[PDB]
């Protein structure tokens, strides 16, 4: 089955899976339609995303690394996004979601919507 | 007969 | 908005036929907050059950715990019938000691 | 680190009198206070033993403050009804989150106030603790308001002092609790299945706090993919339980391992059937 | 001590 | 069809007194009135002969209305200066366009009011003649204002009646003018050039009205690409001239043709060197 | 030389030539970078364009046809854009431009900026 | 904003050596409106010239016509020097009877 939708913005296109899954849910789907689970590059892109998105929570490629004692993006690369909204350290686990007004850390096993980001400029 | 303008 | 609840019918302590215990029906991730939860000891209602006070998580979805003392075995089948808007028909869930 | 989070709930209910109003507060991950409207005598009562360390004035003070809030909201339900253009025949919900956090050094790490109309973000103060982010045109209305009324300014003070300050007391009023740690008891269980295969289940029970991590690996790498998992659940006696299972080729059972990471476990646990 | 709320 | 378009210009000028204010109106494509501030005696005077058909009250009426407007704007220059956050040491410009159009049936086809701050759209009423479209956050301010003040409503009436109604009079006050048509006189001119080639130039002169069309073709198809062209220009005696040229292989001159389309030319013109 | 910039929106990408040219100026460039001179499909797309664009006038694939006694788009196809803002008929010529708050008809030989539209969904 | 002007130095009636005439310098498409226009009969200023009243088109750019009677031929070279912000240096333009 599945309900999906893809839309491009600036010099990147996104995939919006309107089917609830766990964090791994997207990561999988995402790479299965061949599009990494989303990664936010700068504050502008987030604002866009928060205004475009349909009311609800969406998983994004940003989870804590039980190993790397720290948070990292799906491409394990850096972001111009200065977020230090203090999250998951001391001792336990991961993940992050988006909504039209927030970006927040919570259990990776909660069913949310998916966002796969594909930087066209490749 | 130009209309009369409302302020911005 | 409208979100479907999630149910789990598990017990406190390890299932031991003939020993008393407590049966939990943890209904989570739903909206509206208006919800109705029941426990069945075979298909019949149960001692009106204790309704833990409701709350919600960062995500905004609601949570709640319905619990009622029970003595399992192979006696009867226990379940939890959850009426709620989001859903079409009353979704029920059976306990599974081995779950 | 430590936090103080108040969770607000307002729900209008057509033909059934005034909206229902609930105020629940949590310290870290513990309910230390509650305030319901419907309840016989709406007294902002305690849910934590250690909260006995507060005289009748704290109670009385917090109960009036609450009855006050309860009122501002009925108006807000009406306010929003006007914004969106919705009738008086519909049930609606207001959700707020107020609180703050401090690090090992009690120095405020992150504070916030977040709203949600009908299960969806309405508006929320930014990390900057001075500017807001609105979800829809409706929020813009409120933002316009609160901007001139310098609301974010007033909310900035609450989070820095007031909150963090109260977040100090409480912690002392019950340190010998909000710091306890119960070790997850773990084990595996074997289960037969169709066309020959098997389900190994990993159990973690009676642990505290709530976040623990359960994962299966195969000869080194985690099977974060193709492994069932349930949401951490509450046993009912302050403890939490959770399990994770996986299907493995019968006979070749031993090639799998379960890993339990928890702030009570100095070292992660390793299990096997 | 929950803060006291400003109207929407 | 016919139109009545008023063009407004307001320009602040630091250390040089009150902003300069100009009001120019055009019927179809003709300046029938003018109003300048700087001018000795700022009297909303006429620029069309046929405008003698208006007594001293029309003049006097329109001159006060103008002095009034002149004032609203100085305030608007100040208003905008505040919006954007710009000092009193900078020269700025306000540009407005008010007018309406009618078809053969004098029935209003399209009316409008468009603003521009410093040579860029600020805000403009929509075709719907009831809603506005803003360029930047600044305009939003004004839009917010004008929305509650129901400005678009009041401007809707002007365009339907008032305007269209005045747009009737004028037309009668000088029909034997705003309906005349002068036929574009055309010819071609040969011009030598480097490394052997040639420039054929097509002239159209003393035509009226202003839009005419000049194009070159080669054995059938238009050379809308690779052909120089100038913006239609005014000779000075109510007429307009314009030309279009193209480079062609010397000797093979005749294979080209010039086409002149104009509302004075029942049939398009064909030229050749 | 030339100053250009390309940015995608929804399921289409655009080319924004910040170099003044006549209508033919774009049509040419546009097809030279292989992207038709822009065409507006619906009111949403226009709003986007009027808000994204940098202050100034831009030519778009919408001109009068001295032959076809009427206005038509570059693909000579239809548009869900109901524009009947009354323009160029009786007897003479063409073209249209955009700005952050208007869509207007004027001489085709005035130097404006360019917009080339490329519907990705192809 | 800031836009560069466009100039055209053309005459009314066909150029005829020794016959009087009128020389036009049509400066269009500019901004700010603050502009300075001059006519040169060889390089020297001319009888202060007549400045047609300014206006602007739908596009917002400004227009204007500077005109001054003149008798051409091969006598001298006529031009129009336009000072204006937008531009760096005073852009001048020479007449071209054959233009």
């Amino acid at each position: 089955r599945g309900v999906k939708y893809w839309f491009c913005y600036s010099t990147k296109c996104y995939y919006f899976i309107m089917n609830k899954t766990t964090w791994s849910g997207c990561k999988a789907n995402c790479q299965h339609y061949g599009v990494p689970i989303l990664k936010i590059e700068d504050e502008d892109e987030l604002k866009f995303l928060q205004r475009h998105v349909i009311p609800g929570n969406y998983w994004i490629g940003l989870s804590y690394d039980k190993k790397k004692k720290e948070w990292a993006w799906i491409d394990n690369g850096p972001s111009k996004l200065d977020m230090k909204i203090k999250k998951m350290n001391f001792k336990s686990r991961g993940c992050v979601f988006l909504s039209k007004a927030r970006i927040e850390d919570i259990d990776c096993n909660i069913p949310y919507y998916c966002i796969c980001g594909k930087k066209l400029d490749k | 007969s130009i209309i009369n303008f409302e302020k911005l | 908005i409208q979100k479907t609840p999630q149910i789990q019918v598990y017990s406190r302590h390890p299932p031991e036929n003939g020993k008393p215990n407590i049966l939990n029906c943890y209904v989570t991730q739903f909206h509206p907050p208006h919800i109705e939860i029941q426990m069945l000891k075979n298909g019949k209602k149960i001692p009106k059950v204790e309704m833990s006070d409701m709350s919600f998580s960062k995500d905004w979805s609601f949570y709640i715990l319905a619990h009622t003392e029970f003595t399992p075995t192979e006696t009867d089948t226990y379940a939890c019938r959850v009426k709620h808007a989001s859903m079409a028909e009353p979704k029920t869930v059976y306990w599974d000691r081995d779950m | 680190p430590h936090s103080l989070r108040y969770f607000v709930t307002a729900v209008s209910r057509p033909g059934l009198g005034e909206p229902r109003y609930m105020e629940v507060g949590y310290v870290d991950d513990t309910e230390f206070v509650r305030f319901d409207s419907d309840a016989e005598n709406p007294r902002y009562e305690p849910r934590a033993r250690w909260m006995e360390q507060e005289g009748p004035e704290y109670w009385e003070r917090e109960t009036q403050k609450a009855k006050g809030n309860e009122q501002s909201f009925r108006v807000d339900l009406r306010t929003l009804l006007g914004y969106y253009n919705q009738s008086k025949g519909g049930s609606h919900t207001i959700q707020v989150i107020s609180g703050c956090e401090v690090g090992s050094d009690g120095r405020l790490l992150r504070g916030y106030q977040q709203y949600a109309y009908d299960g969806c973000d309405y508006i929320a103060l930014n990390e900057d603790l001075k500017t807001w982010t609105a979800a829809d045109m409706a929020a813009l209305i409120t933002k316009h308001k609160w901007e001139q009324a310098g609301e974010a300014e007033r909310l900035r003070a609450y989070l820095e002092g007031t909150c963090v300050e109260w977040l100090r007391r409480y912690l002392k009023n019950g340190n010998a609790t909000l710091l306890r740690t119960d070790s997850p008891k773990a084990h595996v269980t074997h289960h037969s299945r169709p066309e020959d295969k098997v389900t190994l289940r990993c159990w973690a029970l009676g642990f505290y706090p709530a976040d623990i991590t359960l994962t299966w690996q195969l000869n080194g790498e985690e099977l974060i993919q193709d492994m069932e998992l349930v949401e951490t659940r509450p046993a009912g006696d302050g403890t939490f339980q959770k399990w994770a299972s996986v299907v493995v080729p019968l006979g070749k059972e031993q090639y799998y391992t379960c890993h339990v990471y928890h702030q009570g476990l100095p070292e992660p646990l390793t299990l096997r059937w």
